[PDB]
């Protein structure tokens, strides 16, 4: 049995240019639990990325959160690449300020 | 506290 | 009001490179309080909540002894379940176990849950009566027949109805200003222009505890709605939003409804 | 992927596509077969025994206006006591698995089951 993950890229506080904020990568509803989450800032991976302890809901699907400090800019692109057994190619979900 | 697991 | 304790015990078999990984994750309502990991430098029950540090060293040593005891129990259970399904040793398999009790506003026992899973699918679960088991397949019936003679159903019932409730009420006292608190959500409606002569209206709800919330879009009263899962902010609060594709000009005709326990009355929101 | 199976005096339609409870309800009404409303415990036992191991959306959901749990037909069932004993949170929809029948957020996508009681022989 295998479940494809659902990635949610968002900020802790409403996005504001220049102001320091925290970017969150919420990887939801996945199985097997073995997963490789990578937070990127304009292609290259963000250096200090702290991860939370992996948990699961009532439907046995796994949940994990990855967060790091970031300064949003109108030109700077932020994305979260997730590598899982269910997917042949790693999915990279770009951060949207409107979502 | 939790509880001790019974062998499956 | 309602409060519930949940313990999430997971065992992931590592073929050739392990030594299977065992993780215990504890939760009180929606906040994490205990943690255990076999891959850690020093395998011990760690506090995730700041108010949990008030507990003595005798408690942490007792919970580590329980976690280490469960680690070898799930390790034997992994090989036992491998023989039950007659699967190869070269493959990786997972065993998930979640248990706990839910108390009311009294606050006394409402329901006790104790369910098991193998490779993300149902295996064996303790019924609402807390005296009978429900087996998913023929391999799970072997575990049910083994636990019927051993009296596991009566053993877990003694914990879920008494020992679970006793400790959940203790943890609520320890985290009085952290668990019993209710933060109302900061709500606002955002406008998004389209190209097909229609606009996307997003009803935001940021910074709220607990995660239990229900966002709905009303016109004159639901299926056309685009609701996302409740996401944690990271600081200790939650976020959730609902989206609807509405025609241009009728921005004020559509009203959003927010349902949270922290709010005294359900909120009505419109774009301005 | 979708198939149909029958038991007693009721034929069930199984949709093997992960969609929300509202989507599952809409997909059932499209084929003119309402979303599964389990009548008795013997029916639940069959549905749990015969299924691919996964989570399946059923006709039980919580109504905000009524402030109580109600089925699709908005009528009673013999299993109503078993559901009321499970003390589900006054929010979300109920899903069916091979050994459990618990409540969760309706926005989470699972497989769909439609069920209509047969009045006469086909």
């Amino acid at each position: 049995i295998q479940k494809t993950p659902q990635i949610q890229v968002y900020s802790r506080h409403p996005p504001e240019n220049g102001k320091p904020n925290i970017l969150n990568c919420y990887v939801t509803q996945f199985h097997p639990p073995h997963i490789e989450i990578q937070m990127l800032k304009n292609g290259k991976k963000i250096p200090k990325v702290e991860m939370s302890d992996m948990s699961f809901s009532k439907d046995w699907s796994f949940y994990i959160l990855a967060h790091t400090e970031f300064t949003p800019t109108e030109t700077d692109t932020y994305a979260c690449r997730v590598k899982h057994a269910s997917m042949a190619e790693p999915k990279t979900v770009y951060w949207d300020r409107d979502m | 506290v939790g509880i001790t697991n019974v062998d499956l | 009001g309602s409060h519930s304790m949940r313990y999430f015990e997971t065992s992931v078999s590592r073929p050739g490179l392990g030594e299977p990984r065992f993780i215990i994750v504890g939760y009180v309502d929606d906040t994490q309080f205990v943690r255990f990991d076999s891959d850690a430098e020093t395998p011990r029950m760690e506090p995730r909540a700041p108010w949990m540090e008030q507990e003595g060293p005798e408690y942490w040593e007792r919970e580590t002894q329980r976690a280490k005891g469960n680690e070898q129990s799930f390790h034997v259970s992994l090989r036992t379940l491998l023989g039950y399904y007659n699967q190869s040793e070269s493959g990786s398999h997972t065993i998930q176990w979640m248990y706990g009790c839910k108390v009311g506003s009294d606050g006394r026992f409402l329901r006790g849950y104790l369910q098991y899973a193998y490779d993300g699918r149902d295996y064996i679960a303790l019924n609402e009566d807390l005296k009978t088991w429900t087996a998913a397949d023929v391999a799970a019936i072997i575990t049910r027949r083994k636990w019927e003679q051993a009296g596991a159903a009566e053993y877990y019932r003694a914990y879920l109805e008494a020992e679970c409730v006793e400790w959940l009420l203790r943890y609520l006292e320890l985290g009085k200003e952290t668990l019993l608190r209710t933060d109302p959500p900061k709500t606002h409606v955002t406008h998004h222009p389209g190209s097909e002569g229609d606009v996307t209206l997003r009803c935001w709800a940021l910074g709220f505890y607990p995660a239990d919330i229900t966002l709905t879009w009303q016109l004159n009263g639901t299926q056309d709605m685009e609701l996302v899962e409740t996401r944690p902010a990271g600081d200790g609060t939650f976020q959730k939003w609902a989206s609807v594709v509405v025609p241009l000009g009728k921005e004020q005709n559509y009203t959003c409804h927010v349902y949270h326990e922290g709010l005294p009355e359900p909120l009505t929101l419109r774009w301005e | 992927v979708k198939y149909w199976f029958c038991y007693s005096t009721k034929c069930y339609y199984f949709i093997m596509n992960k969609t929300t409870w509202s989507g599952c309800k809409a997909n059932c009404q499209h084929y003119s077969v309402p979303i599964l409303k389990i009548e008795d415990e013997d029916e639940l036992k069959f549905l749990q025994r015969h299924v691919i191991p996964e989570n399946y959306w059923i006709g039980l959901s919580y109504d905000k206006k009524k402030k109580e749990w109600a089925w699709i037909d908005n009528g009673p069932s013999k299993l109503d006591m078993k559901i009321r004993k499970m003390n589900f949170k006054s929010r979300g929809c109920v899903f069916l698995s091979k050994a459990r029948i618990e409540d969760i957020d309706c926005n989470i996508p699972y497989y769909c089951i439609c069920g209509k009681k047969l009045d006469k022989f086909p």
